[PDB]
């Protein structure tokens, strides 16, 4: 109704933006390293 | 009351439709682009 819900949605897309980001480039040196 | 409506949740009611959407595009994009 409010912001009170918006301030966790906020919060988790940001996270989930945020972690999608940083670990792509993980999954790509964990698969660079499983098949060097 | 109506369940699941503006009154019930959600007042602003026209957010949520483009928030779903533009987070469905921005998963597609970054799912496109970690392809490689």
């Amino acid at each position: 109704t409010f912001e009170n819900m918006a301030g966790v949605f906020m919060l988790v897309a940001g996270g989930i933006v945020a972690g999608i980001f940083l670990i792509f480039i993980e999954i790509a040196y964990k698969r660079h390293k499983d098949a060097r | 009351p109506s369940a699941f409506l503006e009154p019930f949740s959600a007042s602003v009611w026209v957010m949520m439709f483009v928030m779903l959407l533009i987070v469905s595009a921005i998963a597609v994009f970054v799912f496109e682009y970690f392809s490689p």
